[PDB]
């Protein structure tokens, strides 16, 4: 149902979900409250990030890379959020943080599908990899990402072509 | 100013203000921790022994000292903050 | 009371999320900084530079009002455009 | 007045009353803290040793002494308040 | 750089990284434990005695040391991590 | 392999595996308890004294030793398990 | 069997079995308490001193010893139960 008397068609493309905008300072387009990152890195991680010491090493590698970084997790909490926003405000890095979509078992279902088309790794709990052990190789690559109050969307990624039809092929068989 | 007794040592802390990594990452003061290093201000006579002998203190004047994070007691005099601690809590110098 | 300083203290408006929404709008037109939790600045670390400037303020049992501030003109036009675009 | 034994030293607290910063800001007594410094009135014979020797105390008469915040026990005599403490918890002088 | 006093020994840990069994089974880092062995970096003067003598330390420079799991305190300087520990909690060498 | 310092004693436990009574009754390993006896592997220099003298250790190489149930700390090296303990926790030999 | 080290003493308990009063009243084993007396089996070299001297132990072989109720540690070997302790826990003899 539309909020006005006119009927409109809205089309979105890519892997988009209903999270985003952890802090108001993650703004790159003050005209629209949209945080757009050019060639950004994404971080797939399935638990909360609150410890500063585990949070530091990932940006230590990403500041060397120089590309923007965007966080997907349950929550970037308190001190970990505090160092991220302050670092971004100083202008040394371009970063943003969003919540991961879904609730309950949807965490594993959605994060895996997010990571498959980005060319990176999910860094799930089963893999047994700590925050300090991450590097550029397992972080996926994307072209553009847009973050606002509710909508976070990705345009493309480094995911291999043959992987996404296989995920598509896996799903239609999973329909039954 | 203050005159230490026996093994008491006066330490002036670091006051490193903003903390940054060698790669340039800036850490806010909330995520910061109390410094474990300091500057020696004054030294007492030395550690007394059970036989009455007093051994000269190992630390000298003007040398930077790194100590235990929980060691030391804060003392305020003439508007300046000083950290006092005994030798056994002193870890290393320079 | 001793007369050395002249000061007053009031509560921040709103409840729940309204504190973040209101304090930022209070700080934007005063020319200062909100000193929010995200900025990671302790109370002892504050100075005169991030404290905003105002012309007059009146405080009573219920009403506290500000006449003007040091906020930049182009910032509020962005905010009103943002709010108008946020209306939808 | 009172005569300490061995390593006991008697300290008269500061009683600074009104607390103010060097900038003139006045702190109410509710927000105040007990003074950590005091004045020595009497000193005992000195620290006894395991071999029977008694070493002369380091502190003297009339010198201002800074001590631990928790150190000391309150004793009331002749309408006057005195703080007693041993040498091991004495921090520094002047 | 770091200069210990008396019976303090500087230990650089193993950082063995990937843990594997002799049979080839690989253990993830989340299932790992902090290493109990390390490399001695610097050694202080030695254990002070009650008679004022200082005995030469048993550990030397360049020897690998195995210690208690909970022993040691972390210190950060010049971008490097060093583990300081005293002799009494040092277990064995090689 | 490992070289103990001072009063450290290396003990290799029993590994008796199956537990049985003299009458033939077999006890499962769940009902078993950690052995209190072991074999000495290496001995340190000896107990140090307050005067600097080091007394020769009472235990020797290759003697079976019974110790306290809670005594000892586990150390892992080249795939072999060794139990280290000090002399004061050593109970008896043979 | 055991060879006690220094101040260790091997004690064989009473095992008085059926407890009865001099008046003939019989107490069941549930209401009984562990015996506080025992029989000395083996004695170590003696109490080591801070100067390196070893003093001859006061207890001898075959002396009937009464000890503290909580004192002692159990050691099992060749199907026989033996109780060990140190001299300071030994209360009295005969």
């Amino acid at each position: 149902e539309s909020k006005s008397a006119e009927t409109t068609l809205e089309t979105v493309q890519g892997m988009q979900f209903d999270r985003g905008y952890l802090s108001p300072y993650f703004v790159t387009n003050p005209d629209k409250m949209e945080a757009v990152l050019e060639d950004p890195f994404i971080l797939i991680y399935e638990k909360k990030i609150s410890n500063v010491k585990d949070l530091l090493p990932v940006l230590e590698n990403v500041v060397r890379a120089g590309k923007p970084l965007l966080i997907i997790a349950e929550d970037v909490e308190a001190e970990a959020l505090a160092t991220l926003v302050v670092n971004h405000i100083k202008g040394v890095i371009r970063a943003c943080a969003v919540k991961a979509p879904g609730f309950g078992q949807r965490r594993k279902d959605y994060l895996q599908d997010i990571a498959i088309l980005t060319g990176g790794t999910a860094i799930t709990e089963e893999l047994g990899i700590k925050l300090e052990s991450v590097t550029l190789d397992m972080l996926g690559r994307a072209d553009k990402v847009i973050v606002d109050k509710d909508n976070t969307t990705i345009v493309g990624g480094k995911g291999s072509k043959e992987a996404i039809q296989a995920r598509i092929e896996q799903i239609k068989r999973q329909i039954l | 100013r203050l005159r230490p007794l026996y093994d008491k040592i006066v330490v002036k802390r670091m006051e490193e203000q903003e903390q940054k990594t060698p790669s340039g990452i800036i850490i806010p003061d909330t995520a910061k921790e109390k410094p474990q290093i300091g500057e020696v201000i004054a030294v007492g006579d030395g550690k007394l022994l059970s036989n009455g002998q007093i051994v000269s203190p190992k630390v000298k004047k003007g040398d930077k000292v790194v100590f235990n994070k929980y060691a030391g007691t804060e003392v305020e005099l003439d508007g300046e903050k000083y950290l006092i601690m005994s030798e056994d809590e002193v870890l290393a110098v320079i």
